[PDB]
RNA sequence: UUCAUCUAGACAGCCGGACGGUGGCCAUGGAAGUCGGAAUCCGCUAAGGAGUGUGUAACAACUCACCGGCCGAAUGAACUA
């Protein structure tokens, strides 16, 4: 009912994201270090756990 | 308006006016609501939260004689009886869904307009299409789509076309071949729409009969030229089928167009205010307002405006009739399944060809209960013959059979009753195919049961479920003097609820078994506060456990005397589970001659022959799969040991060492026994001692460890949901025995073995994981070993032996056989 | 016959049923061995071969799916070696 | 450094021979359909692929085989790649002209005529039938299988596809990149 | 400080190829490149790993390496402090 095409243009500004093991800030999904300064700009990240 | 008790029986009597249809509804689509705006509307009267039970409540309808002339299937006269059964919302109470269908024909499918079809209105319609049972929608709740979504016009439409589609395609692929034509379309109208919370509904047949006039189009081209490519041409007034013309501009689908397009003018104008168009397009539709109901303003004033433009029972009532079946057509091919034995046979032919006065052939489909001081009512269908107050019938139980006496007990019945929901009424008599009621067999049938009058008649069909009794807890009094009541009490819950379950454990438990939680839940409380009426308890239903060993003993086990003057050597070997399984399958008997039974259990079950015919007895209980092979040659007063053996054997077969619990697949192998002379030190007191000692000591060095139970339960799952179980199985170690199903139905039936220590809850977490779409069906499988040493409070099997003493206060660790054993 | 890796095609039209076989990796080492490496190894894990065996694999290879589109003997030498655990046939392959 | 000098002596061996060859382009291409119009040919035409690899062949253009790569050379653009031959144009023409045809959609590729479908039913019974749902096409059972009730447009001329429309496509057989590796220059001795 | 890519035409980007044996050895309730251990082969070109992830009940399907269209000089992996 919310159309998959957009269920997709949904998840890129919601889901389709990565997160800092340490800070947990939603970086962009393709970014190699935190933005956050509170942990140093880490390396470490995971993808935002896909729903389902 | 009412009709007095001998009309309802003049009624009966024409089964062409006999409608017999219940609810295919999903939880929450609006059924109760609608189903109760026909009662307030078209609802017969006796002459003069949840829904925890319901009944079949009537109502009366005097239709056009040419609408009836266009009805196909035997109908005489425009005076019919609506008998409307209620089925159940919410999963679980699919006990009650299949015994509604059973006593009935057609059934009413509602769906939601934006809900569409959820798991539960295709669960109900799966269970309408095994019962031959031919349907009818209508799509409810058209109020809070025009309002809670404020959808359009076309839009609108489509929204509907797709449940038809949706629902078509479930119907088609569980339909049946024998009936032809069953999903119903609005093309056919037999799928109406409305609102029983706003008191309207409409079928299109209704404006094609109130068209035909303003343009000279036959009702059967006006519906016709409303669903699909049928359009209009408003501009040169050319009904064509192409959305566009000449000059490529888009029209209204003569659905949306005409019939659609008054409704949310009435909204907005309505709610939103336009005192400027209410009264306008009040006249336009001709519409009337009188009285209070003209001064009404926003959604008060809506609701009223369809009770004088599409009043509920109208159309709804209407296709009921119209298409639905009839105890006439309906019987003449569902009379197969509907009497489970002789199709052919002359009772099961006055079934199917429908015979008021033939063979009386009435079914009590449940024990209708009431605050009647604990007794009920006989609430079930008369597939043929008259209910007399006092007639004398045969209660043929489903496990009798027309050539015996099991079950069967045939008395005459007290006083008659009239069902009508919750309203009691006492009758005279009662005609072939119409439900009705009778007091007295109660006392005499159990929870179910078939009614006859001739005894080459068999049985009928006892429902088929697939729901079954999953769930399982244990219900123990909190007050020992007390639990009289909770006997007696646990027997009424059975009869009430057509798919509960009470039942002895092994662990003297009353386990009590249901289909979901939710299901189980409302049963306690009617069990508590009700049927019972003491505190009880509900506790996680202990398993039962078989010690075993996987091995011959480490060493000879020695156990003598308190007294000390003689001494057992032997060794205690498990058996194929194949050979205590022909123990327990009564194959190898514990009562045959040691030859006979020594021949196939050597030549069968590979043994040796002189230890064969040497099988000196079978245990616990006699019976069990626990034997004494005889391997002592050398015993000159055998005889004086062998009763005095068998005795301290039944105790330790009936009672292990681990934590004193029964054994399973344990062949003790007697190879010696230091005997005396004299049976003054060779008495009970003396080998009793001695026997129990020795069986525990050889265990312990046999190579211990634990059986439980092992289930195999058979989810009926539609294909497409199918990952989430295998998860659930893979979460609580569950082997797939199989995986069969059919080529043209998507439910993939599903066979996996799963240990009863891991289905505490089970049920829940398979209906979490892929929605209530899977419906297993659990009956405990075979017996089978863990893997962990019973001494081991780490590994599996040891940390469940440790938990199993602390609740009987028993002694801590593990016993050995250094504990069992006598050195010098 | 064949018991594991048989991916088998069932084209029927109008009662008429067809029996289409791709004769894959599994079909050969089998439709090659004798009952030894034909039967009996359910409870047995086989994975024991070195003989030699011949042109009569270019011909083998004319049953499993014609999908590689160049040379039937040099492909086989690849797949019937370092694919098939029981044959080892010229010790070259690998 | 390595397979592109080794690659030199290979491509300058052909191309030293032969007096007849086809520029032939694509992208639009399929290993399986490409190495598979290679056995067309296992024989009669070879099928090598370039890039830059003909650019050095602007400084090969300096070698001089033979000076007439002065009607060659300026044609080093798309997917482009080698047909070696030593038999008739004409001939081995109708033949290149014809190995062409077949892909189907990716499922949000570029999409680019007017999508007509005819309303029949296709003898496939009702598995991807909740697709139609909630993408608006009117649907009915015509003995068990699933009947189209309209000759609409379900997609438009040059569009960015989906995944469920093209799926219902793929079952309909729709593969619209087709055509692919055909020719672009031709020249004799 | 290394290491070895690059106008002969990199890195990145955008256009589209990403095949076969093969649902490879079994192992399988089920495992087709993507539960698991062993093989990690060459047929052929530009290439396609018995396959890099996503996904399936397994398939489908998406997506990489590889390889090709364009662009045209760096600037990429690894460590040092
Ligand atoms: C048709 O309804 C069936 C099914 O629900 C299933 O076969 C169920 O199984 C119950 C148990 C049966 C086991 C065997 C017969 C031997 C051990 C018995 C059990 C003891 O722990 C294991 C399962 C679960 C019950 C424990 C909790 C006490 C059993 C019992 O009846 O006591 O029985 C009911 C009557
Ligand atoms: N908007 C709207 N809501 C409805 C309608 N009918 C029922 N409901 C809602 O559904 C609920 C009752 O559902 P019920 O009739 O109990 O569902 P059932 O048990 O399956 O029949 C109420 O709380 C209503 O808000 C309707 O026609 N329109
Ligand atoms: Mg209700």
């Amino acid at each position: 009912i919310i159309e998959p095409s957009l269920k997709a243009l949904a998840s890129k500004y919601n889901c389709d994201k990565s997160v800092c093991r340490k800070c947990y800030a939603r970086l962009p999904p393709r970014a190699t270090n935190c933005r956050k300064r509170k942990c140093g700009h880490t390396n470490q990240l995971r993808p935002k756990k896909k729903l389902k | 308006v009412a009709f007095t008790v001998d009309q309802m029986r003049s009624l009966m009597d024409k089964v062409t006016n006999v409608r017999n249809m219940s609810v295919i509804a999903h939880v929450d689509h609006g059924k109760s609501t609608l189903t109760d705006s026909l009662v307030q509307r078209a609802g017969i009267i006796s002459a003069a939260g949840i829904t925890i039970k319901s009944t079949a409540i009537s109502l009366y309808s005097e239709m056009s004689d040419e609408d009836v002339k266009e009805i196909k299937q035997k109908t005489d006269g425009n005076s019919f009886l609506i008998n409307l059964i209620d089925s159940p919302g919410h999963v679980d109470f699919s006990s009650e869904v299949t015994a509604a269908l059973r006593v009935t024909d057609g059934a009413l499918v509602v769906v939601d307009t934006i809900e569409g079809v959820c798991v539960q209105t295709e669960t109900v319609l799966r269970q309408a299409l095994g019962e031959r049972i031919k349907p009818v929608v209508v799509i409810n709740k058209v109020d809070r789509a025009l309002l809670e979504l404020q959808v359009s016009k076309e839009d609108l439409y489509q929204t509907f076309a797709r449940t038809v589609e949706s629902v078509n395609v479930i119907v088609s692929t569980y339909a049946d071949e024998v009936l032809g034509d069953v999903q119903v379309y609005p093309a056919r109208g037999t799928v109406a729409f409305g609102s029983g919370l706003h008191g309207w509904a409409f079928t299109i047949r209704q404006f094609a009969t109130r068209y035909a006039k303003k343009f000279g189009v036959d009702k059967a081209k006006m519906m016709d030229r409303l669903w699909g490519d049928s359009f209009f041409n408003p501009k040169t007034k050319k009904w064509t089928n192409k959305d566009t013309d000449a000059e490529g501009k888009p029209l209204e689908r003569a659905f949306n167009m005409f019939i659609l397009d008054p409704i949310f003018r009435l909204f907005t104008a309505i709610m939103n205010f336009k005192k400027d168009e209410i009264p306008v397009l009040l006249e336009k539709l001709e519409i009337v307002l009188k009285g209070d109901e003209k001064d009404l303003e926003g959604k008060a004033l809506l609701k009223v405006v369809m009770r004088k433009f599409l009043p509920a029972a109208d159309a709804l009532l209407e296709m009921i009739v119209l298409h639905l079946p009839s105890p006439v057509t309906a019987q003449a091919y569902r009379a197969e399944q509907l009497y489970e034995g002789p199709a052919d046979d002359a009772n099961c032919i006055a079934i199917k060809n429908c015979d008021p006065k033939a063979d009386l052939m009435l079914y009590v489909s449940k024990m209708v209960p009431t605050s009647d001081k604990g007794r009920f009512y006989a609430f079930g269908r008369v597939f043929a013959g008259t209910v007399k107050s006092g007639q004398k019938v045969r209660i043929q139980g489903p496990n009798y059979v027309p050539g015996k006496k099991d079950d069967l007990f045939i008395k005459a019945i007290q006083r008659v009753v009239l069902m009508m929901g919750r309203f009691v009424e006492p009758i005279d008599d009662c005609p072939a195919g119409n439900i009705i009621g009778l007091v007295g067999i109660d006392q005499f049938l159990l929870k179910t049961g078939t009614l006859t009058t001739s005894e080459t008649a068999h049985n009928m069909k006892v429902m088929k479920f697939s729901v079954s009794p999953v769930v399982q807890v244990a219900v123990e009094v909190k007050n020992a003097n007390d639990l009289p009541k909770l006997v007696e009490g646990l027997k009424r819950l059975s009869k009430s609820d057509p798919c509960v379950l009470t039942y002895m454990s092994e662990s003297g438990e009353h386990i009590v078994a249901g289909t979901g939680e939710l299901h189980l839940e409302i049963c306690l409380q009617d069990l508590e506060h009700d049927h019972a009426g003491v505190p009880l308890k509900i506790s996680p239903p202990v398993v039962a456990y078989r010690e075993t060993v996987e091995s011959e003993s480490s060493q000879t086990a020695l156990s003598k005397s308190p007294n000390k003057h003689n001494r057992i050597y032997l060794k205690a070997e498990p058996i194929d589970e194949e050979v205590s399984l022909a123990i327990e399958n009564g194959i190898i008997n514990p009562r045959d001659d040691f030859k006979a039974r020594a021949r196939i259990m050597a030549d069968d079950y590979g043994w040796d022959v002189t230890d064969a015919r040497k099988i000196w007895c079978f245990g616990p209980d006699g019976n069990g799969p626990n034997l004494v092979i005889d391997q002592t040659k050398a015993v000159q007063y055998l005889h004086e040991i062998k009763d005095s053996v068998v005795a301290a054997f039944q105790w330790a077969t009936k009672e292990g060492p681990i934590f004193g619990e029964e054994m399973r697949s344990v062949r003790v192998n007697i190879l010696d026994v230091t005997l005396h002379a004299d049976a003054i030190h060779r008495g009970g007191g003396q080998i009793i001692p001695t026997m129990r000692r020795a069986t525990y000591a050889g265990f312990l060095l046999a190579d211990p460890k634990i059986q439980e139970p092992v289930f195999l339960v058979e989810i009926q799952c539609p294909e497409q949901a199918v990952g989430g179980i295998y998860s659930v199985l893979n979460k609580k170690r569950g082997q797939v025995v199989s995986e069969e199903q059919r080529p043209g139905t998507p439910l993939f039936t599903v066979k996996a073995y799963l240990p009863v220590n891991e289905s505490f809850g089970f049920t829940g977490e398979l209906r979490q994981a892929t929605g209530g779409q899977a419906f297993p069906q659990m009956v405990f499988d075979h017996w089978s070993t863990l893997g962990s040493d019973p001494l081991d409070p780490t590994s599996k099997a040891g940390e469940i032996v440790l938990a199993a003493r602390k609740r009987h206060g028993m002694k801590e660790e593990v016993p050995g056989w250094q504990e069992y054993y006598d050195k010098l | 016959k064949g018991i594991k890796v048989t991916v088998q095609l069932k084209i029927q039209n109008r009662q008429a049923a067809a029996s289409v076989v791709p004769s894959a990796s599994s079909l050969v080492i089998t439709a090659l061995k004798e009952p030894p490496r034909d039967r009996k190894k359910d409870k047995n894990v086989k994975h024991s071969g070195n003989i030699q065996l011949d042109e009569i694999i270019e011909i083998a290879r004319q049953m499993r799916d014609k999908s590689f589109g160049r040379t039937l003997a040099s492909v086989t030498k690849e797949i019937l070696g370092t694919a098939q655990s029981v044959g080892c046939r010229v010790d070259f392959k690998n | 450094r390595e397979k592109k000098a080794e690659y030199f002596a290979k491509l300058r061996e052909y191309l030293e021979e032969y007096k007849s060859l086809f520029v032939v382009g694509v992208d639009n291409v399929s290993s399986q359909q490409m190495h598979e119009v290679r056995k067309e040919l296992r024989g009669r035409a070879v099928v090598l692929m370039g890039k830059n690899t003909m650019v050095r062949r602007a400084i090969r253009g300096f070698l001089s085989d033979l000076p007439d790569f002065e009607k060659l050379l300026p044609f080093v653009k798309g997917n482009v790649g080698f047909v070696f031959t030593n038999e008739p144009l004409t001939e081995i023409k109708n033949v290149i002209v014809s190995n062409r045809v077949a892909a189907p959609a990716r499922a949000g590729a570029v999409a680019p005529e007017d999508i007509w479908v005819r309303a029949v039913n296709t003898g496939m019974e009702p598995g991807k039938t909740s697709f139609f749902q909630a993408l608006g096409v009117p649907t009915k059972i015509a003995r068990g299988t699933i009947e189209i009730v309209s000759d609409v447009k379900v997609v438009d001329a040059g569009n960015k596809v989906g995944q469920s429309e093209a799926s219902l496509l793929n079952l309909l057989n729709i593969s619209p990149f087709t055509f692919g590796l055909t020719v672009v220059q031709v020249y004799d001795n």
